[PDB]
């Protein structure tokens, strides 16, 4: 079965660089040209590099040039990225493709990678701080705040509670920080009755969080 | 360069209907070197139509690719609900390789009014020195609404942030949030913070206001 | 369908409904060959869709009746198109100034022209074409630069010259997308 595996992103300070590697499996690698495309948060997609079969032609965008190279191991079955000179602008979600047209029939972009995250900023890992959100329908929730890179997720009452949770995206604040708020909405009666766990987690810090909210 | 250009930004339709996609080229693109894609949020994109006829092995026969030098269109018969993603229109001709900036399709559901909470600074934060008041937008629609702060009577703006999520999966609806960020310090010369809501399936706007106390 | 005498031939051919206005025919040769073509109110000639033996089809559509109708030639990683006249069919592709024009005759001779709009005389591109190499050869300043052989596979292949002009160097290598064709007229 036709798949690729990304790897090689992370966070980088602003200059810095980073090799992505693209694992192939399922096809012949050496009969098709390979392609990068990178995706801003929230932003469109943009094609990056392109790659003959035998790598001796590569194609680049005007904003990478001199700075990102694109090359290939047929025997490997695998592709590399290298990104020197990182800018802050470069912060993308980077998909390997594969060209897919390899023959007669004209075919767009046949396959898409889960994608390598990398961000290209001067702030350190943050954990973040939890703070409680306190109250027919009542409304509980656990604020999050200063707290770096991506992603964090929150679960409550360690997964039992799914109805009516709502954990709303990141936003950057003026620090550099992210901020997000996880809500749940459960009916009045319940206060008192049932005790809410929210648990976020932080890996890129292993931060383990447990908050407890009540009416007070 | 060739740049394309899709149209509309948004389109609200209801499962069942029939949706049309509409892609603009500053130049001439051959009918052989264009391509759609869907990307659902989360997760990579997916090759929909490529020569604008071709559907690429497996996708079904709603999506339809049509048009031919300036304009290509691509419309869904029967809209089903995982089709509400976002769609790109790409050509593959001549380097750089452009893509549209992209229409959401987005699920149109009876207008639903948010309903609106409002949560004081948690006092542990209040030790930290910074204060902040949360006002909570829950499963509304349209996604456009309107929140504005009032401080002693005063409209607040520039320490605001809003978060909105996306459709739900599951009543097709929004949810938004609005964070007041401040220091302690002026959170302590103020005494009642409002938080004004306005929607389309507002008849009035509401408001949910506290006192520190 | 009529099978011709040495088993080679399978012509499906079809009659509208009595068998006076031709509709669509399409005739398989032994060699994975084929030509299929559809007709008109009239019954002239309206599509003609040819297929080589290695896969390469050449695709003409909407055929008017004065003898005209539009051309595109499909190969393995990109496709020529242009415009088929009563007198011969060009394929054209364009690079800033510099257009290149592949020229099918009727006969089946095929034909290649460049032409650089460009009034530089040092930067301007200009080409010779050899029938019995089937080789384009650019010379820009008066100096050999590429070598365009066409094979008789129906392929595109490039060979650059050294940095006189007086011969070759390393090996052809063979063309894969439109991009590369383009990248050759600069
Ligand atoms: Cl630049
Ligand atoms: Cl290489
Ligand atoms: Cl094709
Ligand atoms: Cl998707
Ligand atoms: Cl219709
Ligand atoms: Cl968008
Ligand atoms: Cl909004
Ligand atoms: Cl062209």
């Amino acid at each position: 079965e036709v798949q690729l595996v990304e790897s090689g992103g992370g966070l980088v300070q602003p200059g810095g660089s980073l090799r992505l590697s693209c694992a192939a499996s399922g096809f012949t690698f050496r009969n098709y040209w390979m392609d990068w495309v990178r995706q801003a948060p929230g932003k469109g997609l943009e094609w990056v590099a392109n790659i003959k079969q035998d790598g001796s032609v590569k194609y680049y965008v005007d904003s990478v040039e001199g700075r990102f190279t694109i090359s290939r191991d047929n025997a490997k079955n695998s592709l590399f990225l290298q990104m020197n000179s990182l800018r802050a602008e470069d912060t993308a979600v980077y998909y390997c493709a594969r060209d897919g047209y390899s023959g007669y029939d004209s075919v767009g972009f046949d396959i898409w990678g889960q994608g390598t995250m990398v961000t290209v900023s001067s702030a350190s890992t943050k954990g973040p701080s939890v703070f409680p959100l306190a109250p027919g329908t009542a409304a509980l929730g656990c604020l999050v705040k200063d707290y770096f890179p991506e992603p964090v997720t929150v679960s409550w009452n360690s997964g039992a509670l799914t109805s009516g949770v709502h954990t709303f995206p990141a936003v950057l604040q003026s620090s550099g920080l992210y901020s997000l708020s996880s809500v749940v909405t459960v009916p009045s009666s319940s206060l008192g009755t049932q005790t809410y766990i929210c648990n976020v987690n932080h890996k890129p810090s292993n931060t383990k969080v447990d908050k407890r909210v009540e009416p007070k | 360069e060739i740049v394309l250009t899709q149209s509309p930004g948004t389109l609200s339709l209801s499962p069942g209907e029939r949706a049309t996609l509409s892609c603009r080229a500053s130049q001439s693109v051959s009918s052989s070197y264009l391509a759609w894609y869907q990307q659902k949020p989360g997760q990579a994109p997916r090759l929909l139509i490529s020569d604008t006829s071709s559907r690429a092995t497996g996708i079904p026969d709603r999506f339809s690719g049509s048009g031919s030098g300036t304009d290509f269109t691509l419309t869904i018969s029967r809209l089903e609900p995982e089709d509400f993603a976002v769609y790109y229109c790409q050509q593959y001709g001549s380097s750089p390789y452009t893509f549209g900036q992209g229409t959401k399709l987005e699920i149109k559901r009876t207008v639903a009014a948010p309903s609106v909470f409002i949560f004081p600074p948690s006092d542990e934060q209040l030790k930290s020195g910074t204060a902040s008041v949360v006002c909570l937008l829950n499963n509304f629609y349209p996604r456009e609404a309107k929140v504005q702060w009032k401080v002693d009577n005063a409209l607040q703006s520039g320490n605001s942030q809003e978060s909105v999520t996306e459709q739900d999966s599951k009543d097709s609806t929004y949810s938004l949030s609005s964070t007041l960020t401040l220091s302690k310090a002026d959170y302590e010369k103020h005494k009642v913070y409002a938080c004004e809501v306005t929607h389309q399936g507002l008849s009035s706007p509401v408001t949910k206001s506290f006192n520190r106390g | 369908l009529t099978i011709s005498d040495d088993l080679g031939q399978t012509t499906l051919e079809v009659f509208k409904e009595d068998g006076k206005t031709l509709v669509s025919k399409k005739v398989t040769s032994k060699d994975k060959s084929s030509t299929e073509e559809k007709f008109n109110e009239k019954g002239e000639v309206s599509e003609k869709i040819i297929t080589r033996a290695d896969g390469t089809r050449l695709e003409y559509t909407g055929i008017k009746s004065d003898g005209s109708g539009k051309a595109k030639e499909v190969l393995k990683g990109y496709v020529l198109e242009g415009t088929l006249t009563a007198e011969k069919t060009t394929l054209v592709v364009k690079e800033g100034t510099v257009t290149l024009s592949k020229n099918i005759s009727k006969s089946g001779e095929v034909s290649v022209e460049l032409n650089d709009t460009d009034s530089s005389a040092a930067t301007k591109k200009t080409a010779a074409w050899n029938s019995g190499t089937s080789t384009l050869t650019i010379t820009v300043n008066s100096k050999k630069t590429k070598d365009l052989v066409f094979t008789k596979e129906n392929t595109i292949t490039v060979q650059q010259y050294d940095s006189n002009g007086t011969k070759l160097e390393g090996s052809a290598v063979e063309i894969t997308k439109l991009d590369e064709i383009k990248n050759a007229l600069k």
